[PDB]
């Protein structure tokens, strides 16, 4: 019984915050993905001069 | 390696 | 009862909340750009040396070092670049479950069914790795542990909490509960302010290391979470299941964003990873073929197929540059 | 092409070359999983032998090594951690005689001894299956009869003709006819008889595991 | 960590004697050991090299075939077994340990020193200063070069800086060139081109006078160079 | 005489293909696989390295039973092609021995096996094994060389058969009888071990043992049927060279061929043999096969 009261305060804690759209939560993980696209040796296939691994 | 023998065992 | 409706109350409202904002998918916006094509990478190492399963591995912020666990009483310290075996520590119990590497490079860590969390220093005036620490409060086994610093530690268990430990002294600064199942991963944010766990409920909490309450609670898995990672950006993160899908959180929006699921794919996800940019997202699975998916899109790009058993762990380098698998076969593979 | 680097490679191989010999000195070891539904005979068949999640009990008997591994103690989600002991040489199981009378113990015993068996990780792992509370069974079966826990059987209250029942109801759960074997034995007074018969199942289990190895089954 | 040396005294030119270092403190096992010998008003000189587990031994050409050089591991013991000794081996001979793994600090604890005294292709170090002298609070270079280059192709510029202090052991300062050793002041940094390196102490203190080698470790055998005196 | 040549190439074509396969899927399966490293496993590796260069000189004989009067292919090749063949062929029976000593010690005396036999006592064997077998066909260095008989120029006649040197003095027959060893000892070994492991089985009862006795059966008796007309036709090949005998120039070129479909017909099977039964090798086979 004790358990529940802290659920319902957790809930109340959990309803009560700020949501963004997803429309403009998506364009931020989109946008994150092209300004790091450069930096990603596992999206472009780095040439081996500059490789560790050969 | 099974031995084999010359055709030409003539032992003249 | 009178205040247990309104716990489902709340639920509800919460739903509805979060559906407000629900006015375009992932998927709607990601439509026009360009798919990632085709992933190829070749086994470029393989590191041999482990006499059973192979359970956790973590790399080191050098993006040199890893350290693996195994289940034969041994971790060892690997030179990714050259193969070699930098140290090897016996462990006093076998049965880790978990390992983890310091960003400083000084300490590792292990755990298990022992429910100990071990601390082991790697810099010693001697030439040997000593036992730093060993912290026991918890009452399960543990399944991830996860350094903030030398000093700061947080560790997930199996009696369905958290906790964040003080190497010096031993102690639990602070406990995390609210999991009502079995705790199986967890992913520090990058700041270190903020870490999910995810748990045997199928639900995945957001928790800050300061003040210690679950800010967030995502429940799209409808089975255990075994792995959990964050966005590099840090205001999103995967999961993975055993019902085998894997499925994209933000903690802004609050909800699922996309589900990275196949009809071929119908076994669980033992480890979760991303890649630099965060657009692929590594999944290891139980068919013993681990999968590249392209985040943004929900499209699988690639397969790395080089172990003959359960890729139980997986890990990308801060660099970028490689990833590695671990696997129930006994061996390391390092992919490029 | 290299200068302090082959004396890594040298440190690399001495440690590996440890890591070899670790490996042949834990592959001579025995280990065995000791399971049950409670601390009803458990604690009884750990008493004989000398040596917080896992307590792992070391003893060894003819010149053999065995390490038992009790994990009774994880109360936690067993599917989660119970594939970590995949390769463990047998599995002993312990069931007390007298809990059929108490509160369903048997009948909780035999689900968790259907569960264990059936898994897909022990399907090959024999197992040794240990019946406690002998000395107890027959005072419970000469004050109460059989037919509460087992309402289908037929037989006097008797010791021989319900502990064979018994037997045979745990012996007829496993699905697994053709890969492994149950190794029954009635705990006795005399423990130099359990460590025998346990000795005796393991070798057992050896000679078997030997033959698959050897490609002779 | 404590090495003691034993064995030193005055030996007839001709004869044999035999050296020990006892290992305390620290695994011994695991560690490679070094005997750098140091000529009276003279430099250090390498002598023989020991790997852990006894695997590889290398020797000095001037030694070679007269010196060997064992290892008692249950006894923590490191053996020079001199036969054939001639004028040129008065020195003070030093049990060195040098672990090597990747990040490792080769040579990072040198013993205290046994005295002998005898009665009566290998690359260059130069050091071109041999003595500087110096007030407490400047900034000091030490400038060492190499006849060879000492990158290697993996990118390590294997240079290792001692500090000699007066009536006392070298210690390590620098390792391959710029990595700062254990317990050693921010004030010391190491910078090199790869043929022509430099050791810069932003503050002096009176605890810095001494003599400060240079050393390779791109090849055997292992050389030193003159050593820069620093003077108050 | 001319048809016959066509099938008995044929058939040791077929028997290269399927030894040649076994063996690669041996060893790639040993390799590739922890779980298959056994010490079983390992025996079985140097035994199929032996049958792969026991086939490699296939085409060198094949080249022999097809044209023999006008080899010129080298005295160095006609040496090196019958010292690996009766190289490998020693340590392939010797192998056989081991794994037999070793399924002995496995079942026999499980216990004390375990703690006897380790990995690092296996290697030494299968070096011990290599070495003798290599020394004890070293003599065929001495033996085996191209000759040529006055009347026609050295290309004309020259054939890769064993000198006259030892033909004269008695070194062939010595050798026929000091390989004659290698098949009295395995065959004593494997019928002795193989018959207490049978008898041990039987006393402890079951339809696994009556198939493990019908397993141990059948490799005792390829091995009989495999190497006794080996070892009978070569003694006959030692009576040859002596007078009086004509009857034996039909009886040793015959119960010869026999032998060389039965020696190719051995390593084609041996891999079989040993690892059909294996369930863990059948799952690690399919594992590395599209299948
Ligand atoms: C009877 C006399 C002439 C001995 C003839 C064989 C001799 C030369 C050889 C030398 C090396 C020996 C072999 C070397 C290794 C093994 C493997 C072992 O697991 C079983 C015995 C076996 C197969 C040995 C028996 C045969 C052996 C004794
Ligand atoms: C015929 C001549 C020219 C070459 C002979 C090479 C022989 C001696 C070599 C080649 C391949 C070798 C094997 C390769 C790998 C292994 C696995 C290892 O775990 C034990 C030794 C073992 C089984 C080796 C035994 C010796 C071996 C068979």
């Amino acid at each position: 019984i004790a358990q529940a009261r802290k659920l319902v305060q957790q809930l109340k804690m959990e309803a009560n915050i700020d949501r963004i759209k997803v429309s403009k939560a998506a364009a931020d993980l989109m946008a994150y993905c092209e300004a790091h696209a450069k930096e990603d040796p596992l999206l472009t296939p780095v040439p081996a001069s500059q490789n560790p691994f050969r | 390696g099974s031995x084999f023998l010359s055709p030409e065992h003539q032992r003249v | 009862d009178e205040l247990r409706q309104e716990a489902e109350q709340l639920k509800n409202q919460i739903r509805d909340a979060r559906k407000a904002c629900a006015d375009a998918t992932l998927s709607q916006i990601t439509n026009n750009i360009d798919p990632v094509g085709r992933i190829q990478m070749r086994t470029r190492r393989t590191l041999r040396g482990h006499l059973a399963k192979i359970y956790a591995m973590h790399w080191g912020t050098d993006s040199r070092l890893l350290v693996s666990a195994s289940q034969d009483g041994k971790l060892i310290i690997w030179d990714s670049y050259t193969t070699n075996k930098v140290h090897a520590i016996p462990l006093r119990s076998s049965w880790v479950m978990t390992c983890a590497y310091a960003p400083s490079g000084n300490y590792v860590a292990c755990g298990g069914l022992d429910n100990i969390c071990s601390i082991y220093n790697l810099k010693t005036r001697q030439g040997n790795v000593r036992v730093s620490r060993e912290l026991a409060g918890h009452t399960g086994y543990l399944s991830c542990c996860r350094f903030l610093d030398d000093n700061q530690i947080v560790t997930s268990s199996g009696d369905t909490t958290c906790a964040l430990w003080d190497i010096e002294t031993g102690q639990q600064t602070t406990t995390f509960t609210g999991h009502t199942g079995d705790v199986m991963s967890l992913s520090l944010a990058p700041d270190t302010r903020l870490f999910v766990s995810g748990a045997c409920d199928a639900s995945a909490k957001l928790w800050d290391v300061r003040e210690g309450m679950c800010r967030q609670t995502f429940t799209g898995h409808e089975s255990d979470i075994n792995a959990i990672c964050f966005f590099p950006d840090g205001n999103a993160f995967a999961t993975g299941s055993d019902d085998a899908t894997c499925r994209l959180f933000d903690l802004r929006a609050d909800q699922e964003l996309m589900t990275y699921s196949h009809d071929n794919i119908i076994c669980g996800i033992t480890s979760v990873s991303f890649s630099k940019s965060g657009r692929l997202l590594l999944a290891g699975y139980d068919d013993f073929n681990c999968n590249v998916w392209d985040a943004l899109k929900a499209d699988r790009a690639g397969v790395l197929a080089g172990h003959d058993n359960r890729v139980s762990c997986l890990g990308v380098t801060d660099d970028g540059m490689a990833v590695a698998t671990g696997s129930w076969d006994s061996f390391l593979k390092i992919w490029n | 092409l290299s200068a302090e680097d082959k004396a890594a490679v040298e440190r690399s191989k001495m440690i590996d070359r440890n890591l070899r010999e670790d490996g042949e000195k834990a592959a001579r070891e025995v280990k065995l999983l000791l399971l049950g539904a409670g601390e009803s005979g458990k604690s009884t068949i750990v008493k004989q032998m000398k040596i917080t999640g896992i307590v792992e009990t070391h003893f060894t008997f003819k010149d053999l090594h065995f390490k038992m591994f009790d994990v009774g103690g994880q109360r936690s989600e067993r599917k989660k951690w119970i594939h970590c002991f995949e390769g463990v040489t047998a599995i002993i199981f312990c069931v007390a005689l007298s809990d059929y009378d108490l509160v369903n113990r048997m009948h909780e015993s035999m689900k968790l001894f259907d569960s264990i068996c059936n898994n897909k990780w022990f399907t090959d792992t024999s197992i040794i299956l240990f019946l406690n509370k002998k000395d107890l069974f027959e005072e419970k079966i000469k004050k109460s009869p059989l037919t509460i826990c087992y309402p289908e059987y037929a037989g006097s209250n008797t010791y021989e003709e319900a502990a064979a029942y018994i037997q045979c109801q745990f012996e007829d759960l496993n699905k697994r006819k053709d890969t492994k074997e149950i190794y029954t034995h009635f705990t006795c007074a005399t423990e130099t008889k359990n460590v025998q018969f346990v000795f005796d199942a393991v070798t057992d289990v050896i000679i078997k595991n030997n033959l698959k190895d050897c490609g002779l089954f | 960590v404590q090495l003691v040396e034993s064995g030193g005294g005055l030996v007839q030119p001709g004869g044999s004697r035999k050296l020990s270092c006892s290992a305390s403190g620290f695994a011994f096992s695991s560690f490679g050991m070094h005997w750098v010998r140091q000529a009276p008003e003279k430099g250090l000189e390498w002598v023989a090299y020991i790997s852990s587990g006894s695997g590889t031994i290398y020797y000095a050409d001037t030694v070679k075939g007269r010196f060997t050089i064992s290892r008692d591991d249950p006894k923590n013991t490191l053996f020079l077994q001199m036969t054939s000794l001639r004028s040129e081996d008065t020195a003070m001979y030093y049990c060195v340990r040098s672990i090597y793994y990747y990040g490792s600090s080769p040579f990072d604890f040198w013993g205290q020193g046994t005295t002998l005294t005898v009665s009566s292709s290998d690359i260059v170090m130069t050091q071109a200063t041999s003595s500087v002298p110096v007030t407490p609070g400047e900034s000091v270079s030490i400038s060492c070069r190499s006849s060879k280059s000492l990158l290697h192709s993996n990118g390590n510029t294997y240079l290792y800086w001692f500090l000699q202090r007066p009536g006392q052991s070298p210690q390590l300062l620098i390792y391959r060139m710029s990595n700062l050793a254990s317990g050693v002041p921010e004030r010391f940094s190491g910078s090199g081109s790869g043929t022509a390196f430099t050791l810069t102490i932003s503050r002096l203190e009176a605890e810095d006078v001494g003599v400060y080698y240079c050393m390779q470790h791109l090849e055997y055998p292992l050389t030193f160079g003159a050593g820069t005196k620093l003077e108050l | 005489p001319a048809p016959l040549l066509a099938g008995v190439t044929a058939t040791c074509v077929a028997l290269f293909v399927v030894g040649i396969a076994g063996n690669l899927l041996t060893m790639l399966v040993v390799s590739r696989f922890r779980e298959l490293r056994t010490t079983t496993n390992l025996y079985l590796s140097s035994m199929a390295f032996s049958d792969l260069l026991i086939f490699l000189c296939m085409p060198l004989d094949l080249v022999r039973l097809w044209q023999y009067r006008p080899w010129n292919f080298g005295d160095l090749l006609c040496k090196l092609f019958q010292f690996v063949s009766e190289s490998c062929t020693y340590a392939k029976v010797l192998t056989i021995t081991a794994l037999s000593v070793e399924r002995y010690f496995a079942i026999c005396f499980p216990l004390r096996a375990k703690v006897v036999v380790t990995k690092g006592r296996v290697k030494l064997v299968i070096f011990v094994i290599w070495a003798v077998a290599f020394c004890s066909a070293g003599p065929i260095f001495v033996l085996v060389g191209v000759e040529h008989e006055q009347g026609t120029d050295p290309w004309d006649t020259n054939e890769c058969r064993p000198t006259e040197f030892a033909v004269r003095s008695g070194l062939l027959t010595v050798m026929v009888w000091v390989s004659s060893i290698f098949f009295f000892l395995p065959v004593f070994c494997l019928t002795v071990l193989y018959s207490l492991i049978g008898r041990k089985l039987w006393r402890r009862r079951d339809q696994n043992h009556k198939q493990t006795v019908k397993m141990l059966a059948v490799v005792v008796f390829a091995f009989i049927l495999c190497w006794l007309p080996f070892h009978v036709g070569r003694y006959l090949f030692s009576k040859s060279f002596e007078p009086g005998s004509l009857e034996i120039a039909q009886i040793s070129q015959y119960c010869n061929l026999v032998s060389f479909v039965l020696f190719y017909l051995s390593a084609a099977i041996n891999p079989i043999l040993y690892n059909i039964m294996s369930k863990k090798y059948r799952v690690a086979v399919f594992r590395l096969l599209g299948f």
